[PDB]
DNA sequence: CTGCTTATCGGTAG
DNA sequence: CTACCGATAAGCAGACGATCCTCTCGAT
RNA sequence: AUCGAGAGGAUG
């Protein structure tokens, strides 16, 4: 640690969680594809209001195929993470070529929804799989590559 | 009781965890490259998808198993027929075009002898070797999903001891056949002579 | 992201500092007042009317200390420039060389932010007598000589070196050697032949001195 | 060993010799201490050929 | 997931979008057959999987001698007869929970006091 | 495949224990994998041992060989000592192997059984003893039987040893590598190597 | 000593019991994993130390 | 449980 | 919006493997 | 006498 600090553990904890490598992969229960056509009205009953507050009518497309992402309420406690910070590092990756929604930490079910966008060989589907692939092993959330389990020894 | 024909077969699983598309192939005796499994089954006697999967997966409930096999099928839509299911298994020579109907009869007996020489080695057996080749696959995957352990190599029940008997055997057998072809080579040199 | 606009600037500030420490360490002239410039006074003075950090506004020449001439009548004129442009092709290379070529300097340091295209590295050493050097921001946020396992190195002169070669009766080859691309040897900027001297500490005899020739 | 049930991570099952050299080992204990001591002879047999190549 | 097969030919089915009325159709690249979809669910990966944990359970398990026998009770019947074992799913990061098998009745229960379970 | 190996297994094991199916040949029922492997290969290593069975009527779960069997076994080894003038001679080892009291177990089949260690102290009843008064302070501490659904039982543990090793007095009071040394030296000691 | 021999076996018995609880715990999923290692890794490390400290 | 060779990937110039 | 160069990631191959000592046996 | 194999001794 910096000479300015010494036995301030709270300092060290920060540094721990600013260094340790964390991939989207390490926080994923299950990835899945769906045919959701009506953008405003989703076919899934688990996501009523998301989807109910987003407040997209402040401006104010489209995309056919959807890709869901269940997250583990478990590793949102150990590694320091919020839904938002996740979503942002996602969009920040592709840029302005895919819509991305999500819920709040307060909710019981943590979820992500994504939809390709928007050029102008159909077969649009196979590739969408190589986005959910790139999405897992290649997406950094916080910290430096090559680093793994980081220990707080005195 | 058929000498010592050590004809070794391996079923491999290409690509690592999280790779693009993990395809399954196999090593066959007297053949250059590896061969997608779906081609092997068609080259046996089973043609349609979904019937192929019934030799491999046994419980049509547990999907992940099934979802493992999409890559293979989608690799075999190029060969759908009995006949040329063995056309792909014909890279033995550099365009043995002279054998368009003979390379098949080269492949046809290769799955009589070199492919699982136990079980049987006669003609009228194909569903015997399919259920097995399709049981190696149930194992190779029943492990890649991590539902059962890898196989231990230093287990004492999976090794034998070549005693004085069978030692002499694999010797005497080799001796006798040497002397047997010392007779032939002597006979071609009679009549020729009488002889006696 | 309003913090990633706040760290990007802070990292640029330590890199700025480290460039200073190096320039004076080659033998040039900078006050310890100019280096220890707090984060305040830098938040403005080097940005625009909103808070975006202007690099072209940092560039500066450099003159040697009156003591450096006594040992090097050659060292005289150094110039540093920073750059806003991430990707730098053969087009950006044309601009900087022409700057010095006419100004009649000798040393050109160019600090970029991301990386250089091989179409630009091709036209680097082909314009003597002067010479140009290059460094990644990310490799200058921290000064490397400011680290334990690193001892201090001291470039010694030509008429000087001949003295080592006579008083240990060596041949050029016979010295130990240091790498051109070597972190330190870049921090000072060596040459084909220039010899260092190294004053490391020792559990055997307090101070021990090793010498290295360059490759 | 086939003298145990499956899924048993207790001391005695996984090779802790309670008894001392004086009181005497028990059958399983004996056999475990066997697997152990063996590792000694194994190393000195085949590891030295490295510790001696290093020296050279 | 559960994907499906065609009749007649009998191969695999590959998805397709209905351009006009917006719906989902499967079909084989052999004959032509095309059936409508059931659930929107087309693909599923799972990285952390709750199944595989409890395999090989039969009606002939309360006979194997190599399996340990505890003093639990079945929350349905009440027989202190049962056999048990850890997660058959031989992964590295798995849990050490027990899975017991009611013998007088035939039921399956666990020692995990936390974490909800659906079997 | 077979449906209902409940009875099919038991019928196989009944005929070998009579001697009808060669006592060499081994038979491995797998509950939790739904498999049944029968082996006849040459080279498998095997050993004794005793049999146990709750098939006993008014006496819980017990060993098969009773004290009466032991008597007919020494009334043979003494019979051919003094009055050996042909007085109706019989009852050897192989007599046991046929009356079904010993089973030749190989390593693979060793996976499905729960062997006891000490015949007597491994199924008598409760007391219990452990921490209960009183015992001999100077004797050793034994695991204790805690699982009771045994099937077999070991002959005598000293039998884990080899020819050179069984020369060592109290090998269970020595540090292991030592007993290995004596094994190599016992073969380099000196004496009578043959009476001739 | 007879008084000592007793005390030794009783200093193995409260350390073979301190292991039964660390199993009894881990088996009802209450055993929290140390940052950066498996749940089975922190059980293993745990027990092994419980038995070494027991001998010394 | 490797330094060296063979192969397919992006960069600026005809 | 295409061929020529060049520079790197990817994949088959190598040449090593303790010291000294005593004996016996079979061979062109 | 030369080539080839195997066993043993000292560091455990
Ligand atoms: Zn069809
Ligand atoms: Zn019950």
């Amino acid at each position: 640690l910096e000479p300015g600090h010494a036995a301030d553990q709270e300092q060290a904890k920060l540094i721990r969680s600013a260094i340790e490598h964390t991939t989207l992969k390490s926080v994923t229960i299950a990835s899945e594809i769906y045919y959701d056509p009506d953008p405003r009205s989703t076919v899934i009953p688990e996501d009523e209001e998301i989807i109910q507050l987003h407040f997209s009518l402040l401006d104010e497309q489209q995309s056919p195929w959807l890709l869901r992402l269940e997250l583990d309420r478990a590793a949102m406690n150990d590694k320091d993470l919020t839904m938002g910070q996740v979503g942002e590092r996602i969009k920040q990756t592709f840029k302005n070529d895919l819509f991305v929604i999500w819920s709040e930490d307060n909710d019981e079910k943590l979820i992500i929804r994504c939809r390709v966008v928007r050029p102008k060989e159909a077969e649009e589907d196979h590739m969408l799989k190589k986005i959910e692939n790139t999405m897992l092993e290649n997406i950094t959330l916080r910290g430096v590559e090559n680093i793994e389990r980081v220990v707080m020894m005195k | 009781k058929g000498s010592r024909f050590i004809s070794t077969l391996q079923v491999k699983l290409y690509g690592r965890e999280g790779s693009s598309a993990r395809t399954i192939k196999a090593t066959l005796p007297y053949i250059k490259q590896d061969i997608p499994i779906v081609i092997i089954f068609r080259a046996l006697g089973i043609i349609p998808d979904g019937e192929i999967l019934e030799h491999i997966c046994y419980d049509v409930n547990d999907w992940q198993m099934l979802e493992m096999l999409k890559p293979c099928v989608e690799d075999g839509f190029v060969i759908q027929d009995r006949e040329t299911a063995l056309d792909f298994i014909g890279r033995r020579g550099t365009a043995l075009g002279i054998k368009k109907e003979k390379r098949i009869q080269y492949a046809k007996d290769i799955l009589q002898k070199e492919f699982l020489p136990h079980i049987t080695q006669l003609e009228g057996f194909e569903s015997r070797k399919a259920f097995f080749l399709g049981y190696m696959i149930n194992r190779l995957l029943l492990c890649a999903l991590d539902r059962k352990d890898q196989d231990d190599r230093d287990h004492f029940g999976k090794k034998r001891l070549d005693l004085a008997g069978p030692l002499l055997a694999q010797l005497f057998k080799t001796l006798f056949k040497k002397l047997t072809k010392d007779i032939f080579r002597y006979m071609q040199r009679t009549v020729e002579e009488a002889h006696d | 992201m309003d913090q990633e606009n706040e760290r990007n600037i802070s990292r640029l500030w330590r890199a700025f500092r480290t460039v200073k420490e190096m320039v004076k360490d080659r033998g040039y002239f900078i006050t310890q007042e100019e280096v220890e410039l707090p984060l305040e006074d830098f938040k403005a003075k080097y940005c625009d009317s909103m808070g975006r950090p202007q690099r072209k506004m940092m560039s500066f020449q450099a003159n040697p200390t009156e003591e450096s001439i006594s040992k090097f009548p050659d060292m005289g004129s150094l110039w540093v420039e920073f750059c806003d442009e991430p990707s730098v092709g053969v087009k950006t290379m044309k601009t900087f060389v022409i700057h010095i070529q006419e100004k009649n300097f000798q040393t050109g340091i160019f600090v970029y932010q991301n990386n250089i295209t091989p179409s630009a590295m091709k036209l680097v050493p082909s314009i003597p007598p002067a010479t140009i050097e290059t460094f990644n921001e990310a490799a200058l946020v921290v000064n490397i000589t400011h680290h334990e396992l690193v001892p201090k190195h001291i470039r010694l002169s030509s008429d000087e070196k001949r003295e080592l070669l006579k008083r240990y009766r060596l041949k050029e080859s016979q010295l130990p050697r240091i790498q051109r691309a070597d972190p330190v040897a870049l921090y000072l900027g060596l040459k084909r032949g220039e010899v260092v001297k190294i004053i490391r500490k020792s559990e055997t005899s307090g101070r021990y001195a090793s010498y290295r020739i360059c490759m | 060993l086939p003298h145990f049930s499956k899924d048993d991570y207790s001391p005695e099952s996984k090779g802790f010799v309670e008894n001392s050299y004086l009181r005497g080992l028990t059958p399983q204990e004996f056999f475990f201490h066997a697997m152990g001591g063996r590792e000694g002879l194994i190393d000195t047999a085949v590891k030295t050929a490295e510790t001696g190549y290093i020296q050279r | 997931t559960t994907f499906r097969f065609c009749r007649d030919c009998n191969n695999m089915l590959y998805p397709r979008e209905d351009k006009e009325n917006n719906r989902l159709l499967f079909e084989c690249r052999t004959c032509s057959y095309v059936e409508e979809a059931g659930s929107p669910l087309v693909y599923r990966h799972e990285l952390i999987t709750n199944i595989g944990e409890t395999a090989g359970v039969v009606q002939d398990i309360g006979s194997d001698p190599t399996l340990p026998r505890s003093d639990r009770e079945c929350p349905k019947c009440h027989s202190r007869e049962n056999v048990f074992f850890q997660s058959q799913q031989r992964r590295k990061d798995t849990s050490m929970v027990l899975f017991f098998v009611c013998l007088s009745c035939s039921h399956i229960f666990t020692s995990d006091q936390k974490n909800k379970r659906t079997q | 495949v077979h449906r209902n190996p409940a009875r099919l297994m038991e019928t196989l094991r009944t005929l070998r224990r009579k001697g009808d199916i060669n006592p060499e040949v081994s038979m491995i029922r797998d509950i939790r994998e739904k498999e049944l492997k029968i082996f006849t290969d040459a080279g498998r290593v095997y050993r004794p041992l005793f049999i146990v069975e709750d098939d006993e009527s008014l006496g819980h779960k017990e060993l098969k060989v009773r004290k009466g069997h032991i008597a007919k076994l020494m009334a043979t080894e003494y019979q051919d000592i003094e009055g050996g003038f042909e007085d109706v001679e019989e009852y050897t080892w192989s007599s046991l192997l046929n009356e079904g009291l010993v089973e030749y177990i190989d390593a693979e089949e060793e996976e499905s059984i729960l062997i006891a260690m000490q015949p007597e102290d491994l199924e008598p009843a409760e007391a219990n003893e452990e921490n209960d008064l009183d015992v001999d302070p100077a004797k050793r501490i034994r695991v204790s039987h805690h699982a009771t659904t045994f099937t077999h039982c070991e002959i005598h543990p000293s039998m884990i040893l080899g020819v050179a090793a069984s020369i060592i007095p109290f090998p269970d009071h020595n540090q292991s590598p030592r007993n290995t040394y004596q094994s190599a030296m016992g073969k380099q000691a000196m004496g009578v190597f043959l009476t001739n | 000593d007879g008084p000592t021999m007793r005390e030794i076996t009783e200093t193995i018995a409260e350390a073979k019991k301190k292991v039964l609880d660390v199993t009894k715990e881990a088996q009802a999923n209450l055993l929290t994993a140390k940052h950066g290692m498996t749940l089975r890794e922190s059980f293993e490390d745990n027990v092994v130390r419980f038995l070494n400290e027991a001998r010394d």
